[PDB]
RNA sequence: ACGUACGACCAUACCCAGUGGAAAGCACGGCAUCCCGUCCGCUCUGCCCUAGUUAAGCCACUGAGGGCCCGGUUAGUAGUUGGGUCGGUGACGACCAGCGAAUCCCGGGUGUUGUACGU
RNA sequence: GUCCUAAGGGGGGCUCAUGGAGAACAGAAAUCUCCAGUAGAACAAAAGGGUAAAAGUCCCCUUGAUUUUGAUUUUCAGUGU
């Protein structure tokens, strides 16, 4: 049974643009991520209300951040044309940008785990162009 | 003249007992207990955080008319069980112990034959409410940093909904009227002991083995400090009511009668009170 | 609008609801979807008149924030 | 009244349409039993957030003269008194007094039984909490004389002990107190007070079962002296008054469910 | 075990002072022993208590909140004396029967404020205590006599404590006015 | 018992005070050879009651004192001493086991004279105290030093012999 | 039984002094980077619990002088209300009752107790 | 005749009058230190039991000088938002 949200636990700062997506991780709620017009995006200790890792590197608004299924990636599409994906348990990009869209990518898309073939993951992103 | 007679004798009034003792501030704790916003005949809790040289002491408490009652207790000692041996009475174990109590309270409510009048009563459209308490500091002052409020952020991340503001932690800002959650993070996972360890160890190499020398000994580096406290948090939300033997003697309940009854002096008796004044008396004659 | 609150030239006029520049005006501001810090909508709210309606004949108001 | 504190405090003493909870003084005479005192602190203890305490011994015999206990209710505004005594006829004896505008309404006497007395300390039960009301029930023939008599006098003044703070709502955690007088008519019979904590169990159905356990004191008093008001008095001071939040009801006008003002033609 | 009792009477209620009434009689036995003298108190407690609960749990509406489930309660009924009297109108004073006689109207909260726009200065001032208007002057620099006044002005007094004499006296004639009310009504 | 290193003797504090009863340039002028003297700012007295004779007003500053811990304490009483030459009275010491004196010129201290702020005298007085004061001054649970842990006139006309080398007549 | 934290009665607990304290806990203590505050890291606040020490606090016992607290006595007595009921012109005396003191004196005592975690 | 970012409210820290022993001028009476001090000071009222980690006294914040709403109470309304 799930109870109903009645307070606040934790107003955490730190964004300085509106935050533009906000989703937990697969795993658990420990860990939540966000990303902003600041062109960062940001993961949250929602245990202790504290930040953890800020993911810096693209230059437009991150309109959206999106974890793997399995929990092990974060995937962030940018006004910038550029998705990234990074390491969440230690704020690292993995490999290059992924280049290639002409306009701004706006939605982001993971293949289902038990889809997974040829030993890697696949992500679809959906933009502008 | 001399102010002390025994019209001044007659004539004084005694505080209260702990107002002598300097250990209870009546004036707080009547409008800590006494005073209500609402009257819907509720019981009120509180969260009472005391601290010595070298522990910290953390209570659930609610008032009866004949003494107050303990619903939870947490000490810094029992953090042992928990991996964390030095530093008992930091911000940190601070942080820790309020943690630790508030989930104990939860386990012990459940929230992690007779039943209540609220399950009797419960409505189709009724959810769970949280625990509710309020801070009781005490006669420590309220000011920003404090391990007071440390107990308390524990205690609210354990999920005991106590009313506060964000303006006495570490880290707050006045002139800006924010919070810097980096420095609040610091010291949740002991950031400010961990930099004063690399500060000596930079600046004073013997004032930092005479203040560390059990981190040393221990082998307990600076650069360890935020994993291990972060693995006592899991570990408390883990298992809140693992126990923890001390390395104090052991012994039952009677054998430490026996051994206190040992050395206590026996109050004398009428009879021998009597011998004395009767000796007392033989002695001024002679 | 929901009420006349101060015609700064006379209390006459006030109370006469006189709608000239400068006055001080109640407005519902349901449709502005205002929500104040404890949840409760904030429906009526002030407004000064911008313009001369004589002149004009249309109000137009400035939300006082 | 110079300072605000000063206009704050008359204006708290001012009379009032809707009147703040009434206050209990608790005071001895020159001489007072240990028992006396026991079941003085035992009220007190049951009406702590309500009451004020001296602690001398006051030259007093109430049904005698009661100016000074009209001074007390001046000086304290205490509305309810119980005033301890001792005495070779009357050895404990617990003296409600009920105060109206300041100036002797009535006055009861209680004799406590020494031998049948258990103060709270005995009962090794979990206490009620500080401030929690408890509720009441009045149990025997002796409440429901058609003339007023001492037990309807000391009915009334239970009650009026026992009030607290009166609410418009509760919740359900705050019904885990009782307490019982019980009286019955006729030699002269015994207005027993008992007090214990509640406890539900299941029964398989929706209402619980209700379980009982001794909470303390244990009071047997006999029923004394007993100074009835003044009819006009009594008339004054049992009139009601109306709060402004209850509406004059006027013929054929009515609130409708959306707050309109409603009239109703023929 | 049941949860409803059966007796000759029934029971009455007052649910606003949580008080439930027996005119049942309690049949204590007529021997000595404490036990079973406190079992049947206990039996009778246990009854009152048990309608009681039932009685709220039944016949007050139930609202769970974030405070808790609470039960609405009715307005006590049972008569029981006031502490102090009824609140009753004071005695009119003068000024009171004068304006009933007269028609004089109370004065608006609006237009009895302590502020007034200053035209000259162009701010907003008050017209009477701290810095007010009706002691205007009192620190302008510079302050024009007239010759014959300060001839019939006494010797040690200045022009600068004028507005204050003034301000004296008519708080004196007011308070003078007061005490003589006062008075009539602690007469009345 | 005596041999308890816990009773051993110690300067709290030392106040050193200048009385120049009258408030403006003088008082301006003791206040900043007292920071000079200390190394930090001191702090001004008003008067308690008004006095037509001493020429004195009520609220009124005409006093500046410093109070100094530490060894700093220790340096400036040495320096008082020294200016003294280690001789003081039985009148000085008092029977609460505190003592004190007075200097009239600061420039024997070793002061260089500076004709803008002129000559002061000065009043010293330390307050003597053994481990175990913090009972009688921390906030929670404030008790009364015990009698045995008091310390007597002639303790600390010993220690200032054994200690200072000096000459109490 | 002892210690600690919140307490309940609020001097049987207070004012003064001496003696002792196993265990652990308190406590004195050590250091001023960070949080924080002072004239003064005295107080408050942070860090250390390692090292010294029961010297003081605290606890227990004892001791004087006061004070305080119980029970009896005073005593159903003074005194105060009742022509109450009998005289006394009435006042007032006794008697009958109802309320109802205190001083003095005697004896005893100088803290009990709840919850929780420990020794 | 002078002076004031007014009074008030909240929160925090401190303890007063006085006596004894002490400190250059300083001497009954200036200031500072310790000890003792049931309030014997101050603020209110007219206690026969007001207030002591405060209701006293100093800091911090507000000073916005009389808010809004009401089908409800009372009175009034030829100008009935």
């Amino acid at each position: 049974k799930v109870h109903a949200v009645s307070r606040l636990a934790h107003r955490i700062p730190g964004h300085g643009q509106p935050i533009l997506s906000c989703q937990f991780s697969p795993v658990s709620s420990s860990r939540l991520a966000t990303g902003s017009g600041d062109n960062t995006a940001r993961i949250w200790d929602t245990d202790s209300g504290t930040p953890k890792f800020t993911l810096k590197g693209h230059t437009g608004w991150v309109l959206g951040v999106s974890w793997s299924p399995d929990g092990k990636y974060l995937a962030t599409c940018s006004m910038d044309t550029t998705v990234r994906v990074w390491d969440p348990e230690s704020g690292k990009q993995v490999n290059q940008e992924f280049r290639g869209h002409a306009k701004w990518v706006l939605a982001l898309a993971w293949q289902p785990y038990h889809l997974w073939r040829d030993g890697t993951a696949r992500l679809a992103s959906a933009s502008k162009d | 003249k001399l102010v002390k007679n025994s019209a001044y004798y007659s004539r004084f009034q005694t505080k209260f007992k702990r107002r002598r003792q300097g250990k209870t501030d009546y004036y707080a704790r009547k409008r800590l207990i006494t005073q209500a916003k609402n009257k819907y005949n509720a019981p009120k809790y509180r969260l009472v955080v005391r601290f010595t040289n070298r522990d910290i002491i953390t209570q659930m408490v609610t008032s009866e008319i004949n003494g107050d009652k303990i619903f939870a207790a947490a000490y810094s000692h029992e953090l042992r069980a928990y991996g964390i041996n030095h530093g008992l009475t930091n911000w940190a174990a601070a942080y820790a112990t309020g943690l630790l109590l508030a989930r104990r309270v939860l386990a012990k409510l459940g929230l992690d034959g007779e039943y209540t009048l609220t399950e009797a009563a419960e409505t189709e459209d009724g959810e769970r409410r949280p625990f509710k308490a309020i801070l009781d500091v005490g006669l420590a002052r309220t000011s920003t940093g404090a391990r007071v409020f440390g107990v308390m952020k524990g205690a609210s991340d354990g999920g005991i909904f106590i009313p506060h503001s964000e303006n006495r932690f570490p880290g707050y800002d006045i002139e800006t009227e924010e919070l810097d959650t980096e420095v609040l993070k610091k010291y949740i996972y002991g950031g400010h002991v961990a930099e004063y360890m690399e500060t000596l160890a930079d600046d004073d190499e013997e004032r930092y083995k005479s203040q560390f020398v059990k981190y040393i000994e221990d082998d307990v580096e600076a650069d360890s400090l935020e994993e291990l406290y972060a693995e006592a948090h899991k570990q408390i939300r883990a298992d809140p009511f693992r126990k923890y033997v001390s390395d104090a003697p052991k012994k039952s309940k009677e054998e430490w009668k026996a051994e206190s009854l040992k050395y206590k002096k026996a109050k004398l008796s009428r009879e021998e009170r009597k011998a004395r004044v009767e000796a007392k008396i033989k002695q001024l004659l002679a | 609008i929901l009420s006349v609150k101060k015609n700064p030239s006379n209390p006459l006029y006030t109370q006469l609801g006189v709608l000239t520049k400068g006055t001080i005006i109640e407005v519902n501001v349901s449709d502005l979807g205002i929500v104040t810090a404890s949840g409760k909508i904030a429906w009526g709210r002030y407004a000064q008149i911008t313009n001369n309606p004589e002149n004009d004949g249309c109000v137009n108001a400035v939300l006082l924030v | 009244p110079r300072n605000a504190r000063s206009k704050r405090a008359l204006e708290k003493r001012a009379p009032k349409i809707v009147e703040n909870p009434k206050t209990c003084l608790f005071l001895r005479g020159t001489t007072c039993s240990q028992i006396t005192q026991d079941a003085m602190n035992d009220l007190y203890a049951m009406r702590q957030v309500h009451a004020k305490r001296f602690h001398k011994k006051n030259a007093i015999h109430p049904f005698e003269d009661a100016t000074s206990l009209c001074f007390f209710s001046e000086k304290n505004d205490c509305s309810l008194m119980v005033f301890g005594s001792s005495n070779k006829k009357r050895p404990h004896t617990l003296t409600f007094v009920r105060m109206f505008d300041y100036k002797v309404l009535d006055m009861l006497e209680f004799y406590l039984d020494p031998d049948t007395y258990r103060s709270i300390s005995q009962f090794k039960t979990s206490k009620i909490p500080i401030g929690m009301r408890p509720m009441m029930v009045f149990a025997g023939t002796a409440f429901e004389s058609p003339v007023p008599n001492a037990f309807t006098m000391a009915k009334s003044m239970l009650i009026d002990f026992f009030r607290g703070e009166p609410s418009d709502k509760i919740d359900v955690e705050g019904l885990r107190f009782v307490v019982v007088v019980t009286a019955d008519e006729p030699q002269k019979p015994i207005l027993r007070l008992r007090v214990y904590g509640i406890r539900t169990k299941r029964s398989g159905t929706r209402l619980p079962r209700v379980e009982v356990e001794e909470h303390g004191p244990r009071m047997d008093f006999r029923l004394g002296r007993m100074r009835e008001p003044d009819p006009a008095m009594l008339k004054e001071a049992m009139k009601k008054a109306k709060t402004p939040q209850e509406e004059r009801t006027k013929k054929n006008i009515s609130m409708d469910l959306l707050g309109d003002k409603i009239g109703r033609i023929h | 075990l049941p949860v409803t009792v059966e007796k000759p009477t029934p029971y009455t209620f007052d649910l606003g002072l949580l008080l439930a009434n027996d005119p049942n009689p309690v049949n204590v036995p007529k021997t000595t022993d404490t036990q079973v003298l406190e079992q049947h108190l206990a039996s009778v407690a246990r009854d009152g208590a048990q309608v009681l609960i039932n009685q709220l749990l039944t016949t007050t509406t139930i609202t769970a909140t974030k405070d808790g489930v609470l039960l609405t309660l009715p307005p006590p009924t049972t008569p029981l004396p006031r502490e102090k009297p009824v609140p009753q109108p004071k005695p009119e004073t003068k000024w009171q029967a004068f304006a009933r006689r007269r028609g004089i109207k109370p004065k608006t909260r609006e237009q009895r404020r302590n502020l007034q726009y200053n035209p000259t200065t162009g701010q907003w001032e008050r017209k009477w205590g701290y810095k007010g208007a009706n002691k205007r002057g009192e620190t302008d620099p510079i302050i024009e006599v007239s010759a014959a006044k300060e001839a019939m002005r006494p010797e040690g007094t200045s022009v600068r404590g004028d507005k204050r004499r003034e301000i004296r006296a008519r708080v004196k004639k007011n308070q003078k006015q007061m005490l003589r009310n006062q008075r009539i009504a602690a007469e009345k | 018992k005596a041999q308890n290193p816990m009773r051993e003797l110690r300067i709290q504090k030392l106040v050193l005070n200048i009385s120049v009863g009258e408030s403006g340039d003088r008082l301006t002028r003791a206040a900043k050879v007292l920071e000079q003297l200390s190394g930090q700012t001191p702090v001004y007295s008003k008067a308690r009651y008004t006095v037509r004779q001493f020429g004195i007003r009520r609220n009124e500053k005409i006093a500046v004192h410093v109070t100094v811990r530490g060894p700093k304490a220790e340096e400036i009483l040495e320096r008082g001493l020294k200016v003294k030459e280690y001789e003081l009275r039985r009148r000085n010491f008092s029977e609460t086991g505190n003592f004190g004196f007075g200097i009239s010129e600061h420039i024997d201290l070793g002061i260089k004279y500076d004709p803008s702020i002129g000559i002061y005298g000065m009043d010293f007085y330390c307050c003597m105290t053994r481990p175990g004061e913090r009972v009688a001054k921390r906030r929670r649970c404030k008790s009364r030093i015990g009698a045995s842990h008091r310390i007597t006139r002639e303790e600390t006309i010993r220690w200032f012999k054994q200690r200072f080398d000096g000459i109490v007549r």
